[PDB]
């Protein structure tokens, strides 16, 4: 477990349990316009269903697309550098970070950035809050904060949802579709759904490990986000595959001991779908797909 | 093996092998899901059913 990757499995398992507090869930819903999100979703399903060309259904799937949209356009803002608190002007990052006074420790900030104003000769503090409850107040950050808060919200609305950690310093969410009987990629920071090749093929990222974390499961979902499986294998130099899989298997077995027989059985039937996806790498289409930039 | 040998040591297929070994009854469901998601892989499995089944049933740690 002395590799960093195995240490982060443990931290993320813990962290994800936070979304299960029903008061935190309440408070999250205190923030979401849940009826209007659901009223708009009913309407798109109404019209989708007029032309039966629209098959299966999509319904809580339509709702999911309303959540992504609102979070991005109404709820949360991006931070590059915060404005100066004295003069309102631009600030610039100091390479040397600040130290979390005390209240910044209370809300899970280990890192605090110094956003300096030269005109005022003034340090402005940007804490990197890790407690999702704090983020429902601040409503801003970079993609850590966005994914953290968005995953809480999904769970608050009764979606099954994973917090997804990419070893190359990005994070996002996955949400289950009972209609389609599969997990869907969701990136709130980017307003994207069900486009898992965005990172490798759209951003040209060289991926290694992507691990999903939920109340029920830890899952190595790497293979969903790549069509260059050999290349990804060449960067998986951080831990033995054996040890990674035994650790995840161990953690699943341990954590699933307190679910029902029927539920464990369901999870097994679902895992067949994922694993078949993982041995079914897809074909990039940079000439066709707006978000595809690489062969 | 035949064309499907490159599955053998893939970490996700090692995972699949483990699951099918612990849950023999999932074999029909696995083959049916393969047919849906990867029909060309199913076509390959149908030409060499023994080799595929041999691979699924080889233990891994
Ligand atoms: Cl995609
Ligand atoms: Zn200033």
């Amino acid at each position: 477990g002395d590799s960093t990757i195995l240490k982060v499995l443990q931290s993320n398992i813990q962290h994800v349990q936070l979304y299960e507090n029903p008061v935190l869930q309440e408070k999250a819903l205190t923030c979401i316009p849940v009826s209007e999100l659901k009223r708009k979703a009913q309407e798109k399903l109404f019209r989708a269903r007029k032309l039966d060309k629209g098959t299966n259904v999509s319904d809580e799937d339509f709702l999911l697309l309303e959540l992504l949209h609102w979070f991005k356009e109404e709820f949360f803002r991006w931070v590059n550098n915060i404005v100066c608190s004295k003069c309102g002007g631009e600030t610039r990052s100091r390479d040397e970070a600040l130290l979390p006074n005390d209240d910044e420790l209370k809300w899970g900030a280990k890192n605090v950035e110094n956003h300096y104003c030269d005109a005022c000769q003034l340090s402005n503090r940007f804490p990197r809050y890790n407690n999702p409850e704090k983020l429902l107040e601040t409503r801003c950050g970079r993609c850590g904060e966005w994914a953290n808060c968005f995953t809480l919200c999904c769970r608050a609305l009764g979606f099954e949802a994973r917090y997804v950690w990419d070893y190359t310093d990005h994070v996002w969410t996955e949400v289950y579709s009972p209609s389609q009987q599969r997990w869907l990629h969701c990136d709130a920071c980017e307003d994207v759904c069900d486009k898992p090749l965005l990172y490798e093929i759209g951003w040209g990222k060289k991926l290694s490990y992507i691990i999903a974390f939920s109340k029920d499961e830890v899952v190595d979902v790497t293979w969903r986000y790549s069509c260059k499986h050999d290349e990804v294998m060449s960067r998986r130099t951080k831990v033995k595959e054996e040890l990674l899989r035994e650790t995840i298997n161990g953690l699943n077995k341990q954590r699933q001991l307190s679910l029902s027989e029927s539920r464990r059985k369901e999870l097994l039937q679902r895992i067949i779908v994922e694993l078949v996806e993982f041995i079914s790498p897809k074909t990039p289409r940079p000439g066709l797909e707006h978000h595809h930039h690489h062969h | 093996g035949h064309p499907l040998e490159f599955l053998r040591n893939q970490p996700q297929f090692q995972q699949m092998r483990q699951i099918i070994q612990q849950n023999p009854s999932l074999l029909p469901a696995l083959l049916q899901q393969i047919g849906r998601e990867n029909p060309q892989l199913l076509q390959q499995i149908s030409q060499h059913q023994e080799h595929f089944i041999q691979m699924l049933n080889e233990p891994v740690g």
